[PDB]
RNA sequence: UAGACGAACGGCGCGUCUUUAAACCAUGCGUCGGGAGCGCGGCGGGUUCAGGAUGAACGGCAAUGCUGCUCAUGGCUUUUUUGCU
DNA sequence: TCACAATTCTAAAAGCAAAAAAGCCTTCTC
DNA sequence: GAGAAGCTTTTAGAATTGTGA
């Protein structure tokens, strides 16, 4: 159903997932045998004997499940619940051991190595190097791509500084921060930088003219000077300072 | 979550760095389909005029 | 009314419930935070407070804390951890009398844990509750080491 | 079609003059109505200009002399019509 | 349209000239209808109309009325955008002091008057009085009175006594003072200062006064009388959901100040008493000071809940001021985000763009094409057609995308490869498909990262994306030469599995006709992918100039190597495919392909390599199972052995035969040794595990274990990880850093138990906290480098210079850390390279040392080169293309225009996220011996003993290229002589570490000169040995009477006639310090080498401190002049020390502390750059004394040490240019025939060009001493204030510029970025040069 | 049901009254609308002077109008949590 | 006088994005 | 009700004063 990469195991030393894969394969093998019995309709004697064999293997383990007390009617109910794979509890720091995993694999008819032979889906060719297949518990985290995608051509703009709003919630543009500005300066990209600073953020007449030019098959911008800079000039003149743009 | 069947191998670069290659049988069975409930409020106010 | 509503509605420690999973809710309720009104802050936090002290053992989880800025300050409370009448975390141990390991549960706090030698949970026990092998790994003064039976 | 501009760069050895020269030629094609000097292969004006530079028949000198010439012929048309 | 920005102080008349009307009432709006109200903060009469082309009352609305001022209400019908540009003013009833010019530290009103700050502060806030115009009384003007003294003076002195209070008095003082006469008088008095501390104060004050009279300012303009008000539309009262209003905070502050002003006007009108008006003037002062900068006075006034409300300085300052928030970075249109996935089918100039995002970003282009085709006449029809997503819109969208690039960007853009241009391919989905190869450049994995995409609109931006930023141009890094398109992890695993050999595989030992038959054999199944085979392979050498010759032959290869040979282009050999091809091998493959063939073959080759690697990694089926972590079979034996030895040491301690620390060290060492043994056993088992047979007995080969191939290919992991998986994970340190005694003997294949896991958690939490809290430190450092270096650009082809740095291989003392071949690759030679034979030009003196020339140098084995360096370039306002050298990201010389300061800062800063945040000379090899700076004599043993504190040695090969260097202190037992040959492992020298010998060049008897038995010495017999000796003492314990009697000793002959110092005719008086235990008493004929008197004894912040140029806390004091040194007077505060030159004079004297084991005695010489006390050194001293080349080489070496210990590789051009931008000022010593002051600190290029043009005639130039500033000071103390104010210290920078009347011609990158025009760096270089050509 | 008034005019709205201009509000209620330049005059608003709270003149602007010449026809702050480096 | 040195005041502390909630002076009426 | 009147970071640099000779 799903294919992962082996390269994530060595560097990111999480060996727990391979062990979980092996033990899940073993559990699903037990469930597959129970399904085979429960399909080719059998009698409760063989089912209870096999489930007892499954519940009574390992080292000296806490729980003792004896099916002689189950009254033969809920043994079939138990088998129906176990036809999807026998659940297994592996407490945190006193869990199972690879010898127990191999014994549970050998209870089913699975290979103790944990690795089987696979075939290519579109060339019918055997892969070499037996691969590790098994059952792993996958979660679906709440980071959905249809909540992250967002795009904008034009929209509304802030009041004080005539720039695009920011956010997917209020339809808005992307921040072209100062590190991106540096990275554009490190190329020779002076025109890209000028257009992103004037005609796509601030210069109001420039950006209206740019729109009208684009729709008219003409790709050319009128430079203009940003409105944020005028806001800064007024914010500085509101002190005692007198900052002025000199003549041509 | 759901207990899926897994194989640890590369596959034509589609699980290259941390990507995952799912099969169509996972989507046909709706094994990872979720229900989300939004809420939308329309508030009628006492505006001028 | 204004004061109690300010506490419950708009406070740093009275936060919107995390609810998309039973585990998310339950682990949001058992969450300890070193921030808040009367505590330290994310940027003012050093590294000695961002860290796993040896007395966290059995009272605070070492491996459940959010990554990013507030690592180490949003700790989570262990399964058997509890609280004194005075507000200090305590955790349960089994009294080990005369070599035999009985089953009366004493709830020890960090300032009492240092005056005893606490054996380890997975140290083998035989029938009737002796230590099968004649010397065991323990921790006595904030430090692990191997002691006589 | 264009993937790499190294051949275009080799005949204008600055890589910042290439951008301006190709911008001039592409703007001529797009707005000025000039006819491309190479066959169109469903390329855009920028790629057509870069292909022309690769072939070796556009540069700063050629553009300047062509501009001078066409201005001179338009002025000559004015002169003939008026005198 | 404009060329500069002029900043100055605003006159009250100037403020009235900006104004459009004077605000009178605090109120803003009505709340019945939300229109403005007269003379309020929002007033249509003052600040312009509310609606476009309409009058407020409603009288004037026609097109014939644009301009008329209505009489009913006074508004001027016009555009409402005019609200965004009109200022008012407020007429303060009493003058008020501007907070900035008063409390900026330095105070521009304080030092101007010479009054101290706190007195002015008391005077202004109405807490004391101040007199002016003392008259014919004994009271001076600027002194401060107080209430009781004011009363006393007034009762005892009549009307002719002006004593005022508040800002009015400060204004009267400031206005009464004449500037020219004070400047002249104080300059005259400055010449007689005698160089005390006060001199510094004066040269500040004068610098104000002259700078304050050259410009057109007057003092009283620092005191506010009229106050401007911000236009209403910059502090808007936006309505919200309900009847209330979302007001700004500026409105609140203005309301407050207007309230207080109105109250004060009322009280002054109604003849109020003095106390109440005094209080109200104080309160209005506080209100204005809150308005301009809320928080500089006492605790900031809080607006509504708990937050101090923002003032104007807050809206200009900070990380959320206008500069850093809205001018240096913006939000942009035509941009989107989404999650990134992997597309392995793309060519590396492509990306996958969702159809939805493509349609959302390219709407205007689609409208253009729709109206062009006629499919929709009006714009609204096209808009609605696009909104319904018709079937024709998609062919249009596929036509407005063909060759239109888009910029892809990941969140932290650490270097310039975090933005790249791609040609979109439309994709059905919601995630952006990114090529696998470009992921390394972005540092992007596919576990949830997002990416932002931008669209270039204009035609020149499309050309720039296609030419400068396209991903097929950025294959090499700019930080070094190495590629950045090396295959990452699955490709390398596939190529390592494919190009390999098994000692007996299917279809071994058959002969093939070429790669094609190998591939057919493999695919059909008749042979294994890695079986040894003979193949006929034709390879093309392009040795002939522009000509390829096709050699053919039979080669012993594998089937997989033969299959891979098909991809490889023509010019390459077969030696590159005939090995195992790990990761480094593939990197070298791509590098040689690029350097030999070109670009297009390299790009096609990289794509083909990715495809084939992915394909054969799929075919291999390489997995990872539990049985691929093989524990050593001998692990438990080793662990039992080590544990038994540990128990033995514990028993040894229990019996009290050892202490604690040595038990700790024995335990830690034995556990470390056991860990290394287990690791070696594990790796030896793993790597060679497989054993297999060909035709009989079993041979053995390299292991096909999956984890071994993963950690050996270089695909993923390293030996440490395989150690932790299979062998024990060793020893863990607790938070204090003390290594825990008990190791973790369990590995991850087995289980850790609870205690071991707890210790592992200590370590893991420490690491995660370290990274999460060092990201910000790296970001700050990178910001500071960029803001110091950003304005440096390549602007010339040649400075016409011969000076340059001497680059040699760098050796810490062991093996060479990195050769000469790597240092001078792509640098321009400054002075020619001579053939090692004799004085023959080997390569010219302006070559670009590319691979050919460097290999030539290597084969001829040149010791070192002199190369042109950036720091030694005489180009002013930039650098020249030759001193900088090669463009690293490209292959050619650097282009005129390229901005190298930004790229240098990015190269230094990007690897900052990998750094951390929290005997005898045993020779190695056999070669000749050389020494330099050695002063030594022969001893009785026939060895050689050294009398210098800066002695060293080299072991050198048979070719003269040095291999090993060492350092020998004063007085070492040399085991060989200079010029001889030694044997590998032969010890060459040995010393006595803790004792400092006083060895003599002469020999004989001793004289007891000037010792008092009890003060100079205190007898302390060596009790446990039997014999006794004198014990000299220092000056810190003896009585004052004998303190001046310095305890010394002298060597003489038998007759007592003094044996003179060799080389001169003076006795050799060896003065000694305390603890100079003289074991050998008189009567012993000494020998040379005899100890006369025993004298017993970071990470990233390191880089930040090196660039900050922080002086250490224990600097190694240096020497300033040659000649005999001497001690000084008996410790008045500090032990005085004098130097005496031969040619020069000897006034020089230094105040050294008493806590240093000095390196020099009285009878010894020194030199510029010598050490007087060892320890960490200060770069300022290196610049001042040793030179500029010394400091740049020092900083380069000490930064590259940090960056090389972590395995990072940066070129040395970048640190050189940051150094150049640091040492950029200079203080003038001799004014000369120029107009620079005594000690004014001036831009070094300024004085350079000044005296350069001044020496056109025969006049004299000037003399200067260069200063070394940090990166905060080197960037704040610049000549342009727009740059500095946008970086840090906005208030200080703006006050300095305003009082100085400064003028900013833009000339830089950040300045042109703020004002929204073309930067003068890349494609905008031509336009700026054009502008400069029209002036 | 209709008429009138509410800083110039018209429609519409709202408030008040009934042949009358009042009352309400007080940058004298709300929203929308006037093809433009020159010319004529001038509601409204102000300047000067006096007279002794009153009155004469005035033209930079200018409302309902009149004759003639020229022209195309749209959100910010604080807090919290999360995600990727 | 005129020089070190302890105090203390001032500045700075990465980037990008998603969701949610709480708010937008006191007070004085009669 | 609606409308106003008025109690903990850490580092580092630069400016005082507080003895100290
Ligand atoms: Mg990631
Ligand atoms: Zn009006
Ligand atoms: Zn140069």
């Amino acid at each position: 159903d799903i294919v992962l990469n082996p390269l994530g195991v060595p560097s990111r030393m999480n060996i727990g997932q391979i062990l979980e894969t092996h033990l899940g394969m073993a559990a699903k093998g037990i469930g597959d045998k129970i399904n085979a019995m429960l399909k080719q309709q059998q009698e409760v004697a063989k089912l209870r004997e096999f489930i007892q064999r499954a519940y009574d293997l390992g080292a000296d383990v806490r729980q003792k499940v004896d099916l002689s007390t189950f009254s033969d009617e809920e043994v079939m109910r138990l088998a129906e619940n176990l036809r999807k794979g026998m659940p297994i509890a592996t407490p945190v720091f006193d869990g199972a051991k690879e010898a127990e995993i191999k014994e549970l694999l050998k209870l089913g008819d699975l290979p103790t190595s944990g690795q089987i032979r696979l075939y290519d889906g579109r060339t019918g060719e055997q892969f070499e190097r037996p691969v590790t297949v098994g059952y792993m518990y996958m979660l679906k985290l709440n980071h959905l791509v249809d909540d992250k995608m967002h795009a904008r051509s034009t929209g509304s703009y802030s009041l004080v500084t005539q720039q695009p709003l920011g956010g997917k919630a209020q339809f808005g543009g992307q921040r072209f921060g100062e590190m991106e500005v540096w990275a554009l300066e490190a190329y020779g990209a002076a025109y890209t930088l000028q257009e992103m600073l004037t005609v796509k953020s601030d210069d109001v007449n420039g950006r209206t003219k740019m729109y009208k030019n684009i729709v008219d098959g003409n790709h050319q911008m009128e430079p203009g000077m940003p409105e944020s800079f005028n806001v800064l000039l007024k914010e500085i003149r509101s002190l005692g300072i007198n900052i002025e743009l000199e003549d041509e | 979550g759901q207990n899926m069947r897994v194989a640890f191998m590369p596959w034509n670069g589609y699980n290259f760095e941390d990507s995952i290659l799912v099969s169509e049988r996972v989507v046909q069975e709706d094994r990872f389909t979720t229900i989300h409930i939004q809420e939308l409020a329309c508030v009628s106010r006492d505006t001028k005029l | 009314s204004a004061a109690v509503k300010e506490f419950f509605g708009s406070s740093q420690l009275s936060q919107f419930m995390d609810q998309n999973n039973p585990l998310s809710e339950i682990t949001h309720k058992r969450r300890i935070s070193a921030l808040g009104p009367g505590g330290l802050t994310r940027e003012r936090a050093g590294f000695e407070v961002r860290d796993v002290h040896p007395t966290h053992y059995g009272r605070v989880c070492p491996i459940e804390t959010p990554e990013g800025p507030n690592i180490g300050l949003i700790n989570s409370l262990s399964v058997y951890a509890q609280t004194n009448e005075y507000g200090f975390l305590e955790t349960p141990y089994r009294k080990v009398t005369d070599g035999v390991v009985t089953d009366e549960i004493h709830y020890l706090s960090a300032i009492e844990e240092g005056n005893y030698v606490i054996a380890q949970a997975n140290s083998n026990l035989d029938e009737e509750g002796h230590f099968v092998e004649d010397l065991v790994t323990c921790r006595s003064k904030g430090e692990s080491s191997l002691f006589s039976r | 079609a264009r993937v790499t501009v190294q051949d275009a760069v080799e005949k204008i050895g600055n890589r910042f003059d290439l951008v301006l020269v190709a911008a001039r030629r592409a703007r001529q094609m797009q707005v000025g109505g000039k006819d491309p000097l190479v066959p169109e292969e469903n390329d855009k004006t920028t790629v057509i200009a870069l292909r022309e530079i690769e072939e070796g028949l556009i540069n700063n000198q050629i553009l300047d002399v062509r501009e001078r010439q066409e201005q001179q012929e338009q002025e000559a048309a004015e002169l003939q019509a008026v005198t | 349209e404009f060329d500069a920005i002029k900043i100055a102080l605003a006159s009250p008349d100037m403020i009235r000239s900006w104004s459009f009307g004077e605000v009178k009432k605090p109120e803003t709006i009505n709340y019945r209808t939300f229109k403005p109200e007269r003379d309020g903060l929002f007033c249509a009469r003052i600040f312009g109309p509310v609606k476009d082309y309409e009058c407020l009352c409603g009288k004037y609305k026609r097109l014939k009325h644009r301009g008329v001022i209505c009489e009913k209400c006074g508004v001027e019908v016009t555009q409402t955008k005019v609200r965004r540009e009109r200022m008012g003013h407020i007429e303060l009833a009493s003058p008020t002091a501007h907070i900035w010019f008063l409390k900026s530290l330095p105070s521009r009103i304080g030092l101007l008057l010479d009054m101290p700050l706190r007195d002015i502060e008391r005077v202004l806030y109405f807490e004391s009085y101040v007199v002016i115009e003392g008259g014919m009384t004994n009271l001076e003007r600027q002194q401060i009175l107080t209430e009781e003294q004011y009363l006393d003076a007034l009762e005892e002195f009549g009307d002719e006594f002006d004593a005022k209070m508040g800002a009015e008095a400060i204004q009267a003082l400031l206005k009464s003072m004449d500037l020219e006469q004070e400047c002249e008088q104080l300059r005259e008095e400055l010449n007689e200062t005698n160089s005390e501390t006060k001199r510094k104060k004066l040269t500040k004050r004068i610098k104000l006064l002259e700078a304050f009279v050259q410009s057109g300012n007057k003092p009283e303009w620092m005191i506010l009388t009229v106050l401007p008000v911000l236009p209403p539309d910059l502090r808007p009262l936006v309505p919200l959901d309900g009847g209330r209003f979302a007001t700004s905070d500026l409105n609140d502050l203005y309301r407050r100040v207007i309230n207080r002003n109105n109250r004060l006007k009322r009280l002054l009108d109604l003849a109020a008493p003095d106390i109440i008006v005094r209080n109200e003037k104080r309160m209005l002062q506080e209100a204005v000071d809150a308005l301009l900068d809320n928080g500089r006075r006492g605790r900031a006034i809080t607006g509504s809940n708990k937050r101090p409300l923002k003032s104007l300085a807050d809206m200009i300052k900070g990380k959320q001021g206008r500069f850093r928030q809205n001018l240096l970075g913006k939000r942009v249109d035509y941009s989107g985000r989404s999650v990134i996935t992997v597309g392995p089918y793309l060519r590396l100039h492509q990306c996958g763009l969702p159809k939805k995002m493509a349609l959302e970003l390219f709407k205007p282009f689609i409208y253009g094409k729709l109206e062009l085709r006629g499919l929709a006449t009006t714009i609204k029809a096209a808009k609605k057609m696009v909104e319904r997503e018709e079937a024709v819109v998609w062919d249009i969208l596929d036509e407005v995308i063909r060759e239109h690039p888009v910029l892809l960007n990941r969140a932290p853009t650490l270097h310039r490869l975090g933005i790249q241009a791609f040609e979109p391919v439309l994709i059905e989905g919601k995630a952006i498909q990114l090529h696998p190869l470009v992921c390394a450049a972005y540092n992007a994995d596919f576990d949830g990262d997002q990416m932002a995409v931008h669209v270039p609109l204009t035609l020149e931006a499309q050309l720039e994306a296609r030419a400068l930023m396209m991903s097929t141009n950025n294959i090499l890094s700019p930080a070094n030469g190495e590629p950045i398109i090396v295959p990452s992890q699955d490709v390398v695993l596939g190529l390592y599995y494919m190009t390999r050999d098994c000692v007996n595989a299917k279809g071994e030992g058959m002969v093939l006709t070429g790669p094609k038959e190998a591939e057919r054999l493999y695919r059909s199944g008749l042979a294994s992918l890695h079986a040894r085979v003979k193949v006929r392979i034709t390879e093309y050498e392009k040795d002939a100039n522009g000509e390829l010759v096709a050699k053919t032959s039979l080669k012993d290869t594998t089937v997989g190597r033969a299959i891979l040979w098909m991809i490889v282009p023509k010019g390459l050999p077969y030696s590159i495919v005939n090995q195992a091809l790990g990761k480094k091998a593939i990197s070298k493959m791509l590098n040689t392909c690029y350097r030999i063939l070109g670009l297009k073959p390299t790009v096609i080759f990289a794509d083909q390599i990715m495809y084939t690697g992915f394909a054969y990694a799929a075919r291999s089926g390489a997995s990872v199972g539990i049985d691929d972590m093989v524990i050593p079979e001998k692990k438990h034996e080793i662990i039992s052995e080590a544990e038994a030895e540990v128990a033995e040491i514990q028993e040894q301690f229990q019996s009290g035969l050892v202490t604690a620390g040595e038990r700790y060290n024995k335990v830690i060492d034995i556990w470390a040794a056991a860990n290394d043994r287990v690791s070696k056993a594990m790796m030896d088992n793993l790597q060679t595990e497989t054993v297999i047979n060909r035709d009989g007995q079993e041979e053995k080969q390299v292991s096909f274990n999956s984890i071994y191939m993963m950690a050996d290919s270089g695909a993923r992991g390293s030996a440490a990880q395989i150690r932790q998986l299979a062998g024990m994970r060793g020893l863990m340190a607790k938070p204090d850093g003390s290594i825990i005694e008990t190791p973790i003997t369990a590995n991850f294949r087995e289980g850790l138990n609870v205690l071991q896991y707890f210790i592992s958690t200590h370590g893991a939490r420490k690491g995660l906290a370290d990274t999460a809290l060092k990201t910000a430190n790296s970001g700050y450092l990178t910001r500071r480098l960029v803001d110091v270096a950003q304005d440096l650009v390549v602007t010339e082809d040649d400075c016409g210079t011969h000076e340059g740095i001497m680059m040699t291989p760098v050796i810490e003392g062991g093996d060479v850390k990195e050769p000469l071949r790597d240092r001078v690759l792509g640098r321009v030679t400054a002075e020619d390279v001579l053939k090692p034979g004799t004085a023959d030009i080997l390569v010219p003196r302006n070559t670009l040392l590319h691979e050919q020339w460097c290999d030539l140098l290597e084969e001829n084995s040149v010791d070192a080169v002199k190369v042109r360096s950036v720091v030694s370039c005489d180009t002013d306002f930039g650098v020249c293309a030759h001193c900088y050298g090669r463009d690293l990201a490209r292959g050619h010389i650097i282009n005129k225009g390229e901005a190298i300061g930004v790229i240098a800062a990015q190269s230094i800063g990007e690897p900052g996220t990998q750094l951390t945040m929290r005997s005898s000379i045993q020779v190695k090899n056999k070669g000749s011996i050389k020494l330099s700076n050695v002063k030594s004599v022969v001893n009785s043993s026939g060895k050689l003993v050294i009398t210098s504190r800066n002695t060293e040695l080299k072991l050198i090969d048979e070719f003269g290229r040095t291999k090993e260097s060492y350092k020998v202190p004063y007085g070492a037992v040399l085991a060989k002589g200079d010029g001889e040959q030694v044997a590998g492992g032969e010890t060459v020298a040995n010393w006595d570490p803790h004792t400092m010998p006083v060895i003599t060049e002469v020999s004989g008897f001793v004289r007891f000169t000037d010792m008092i038995d009890g003060q100079t010495i205190t007898r302390q017999t060596d009790e446990l040995t039997g014999l006794s000796s004198l014990v000299v003492l220092d000056s810190a314990e003896r009585t004052a009477g004998g303190k001046d009697l310095r305890p010394a000793l002298k060597i003489v002959d038998a007759q007592g006639n003094d044996v003179l110092i060799p080389g001169t005719d003076m006795p050799a008086q060896y003065f000694l310090p305390g603890k100079a235990i003289v074991q050998l008493e008189d009567g012993v004929q000494i020998s040379s080498g005899d100890t006369l008197a025993r004298i017993p004894q970071g990470g990233l912040p390191r880089v930040a401190d090196l660039f900050e140029a922080r002086r250490p806390k224990e600097p190694a004091i240096l020497a300033e002049i040659s000649g005999i040194v001497s001690f000084g007077k008996e410790t008045k505060g500090k032990r005085r020390l004098v130097i005496t030159p031969v040619d020069g004079s000897d006034p020089y004297e230094e105040m050294i502390p008493k806590w240093r084991q000095l390196n020099v005695f009285e009878g010894e010489r020194v030199e510029r750059g010598d050490v007087i006390s060892d320890g960490p050194e200060a770069p300022h001293d290196i610049l001042r004394l040793r030179g500029v080349h010394a400091v740049t080489r020092y900083i380069v070496n000490e930064v590259q040490d940090v960056y090389r210990l972590q395995g990072v590789k940066i070129n040395d051009k970048h640190i050189e240019v940051i150094v150049r931008q640091m040492l950029r000022k200079a203080t003038i010593v001799n004014a000369g025939s120029s107009d620079f002051l005594e000690g004014e600190q001036v831009e070094y290029s300024r004085v350079k060009i000044a005296n350069r043009e001044l020496e056109a005639n025969g006049k004299v130039g000037a003399t200067y001493s260069r200063d070394l500033l940090g990166i905060t000071k080197a960037s704040l103390a610049t000549e342009s204030f727009i740059s500095a104010a946008s970086f840090q210290e906005t208030t200080r920078v703006l006050t300095e510029a305003a009082v100085a009347g400064k003028r900013d011609e833009l000339r830089g990158l950040k300045e042109n970025v703020i004002v929204g025009r073309l930067i003068p760096a890349g494609t905008g270089y031509a336009y700026h040069q054009d502008r400069m050509r029209r002036r």
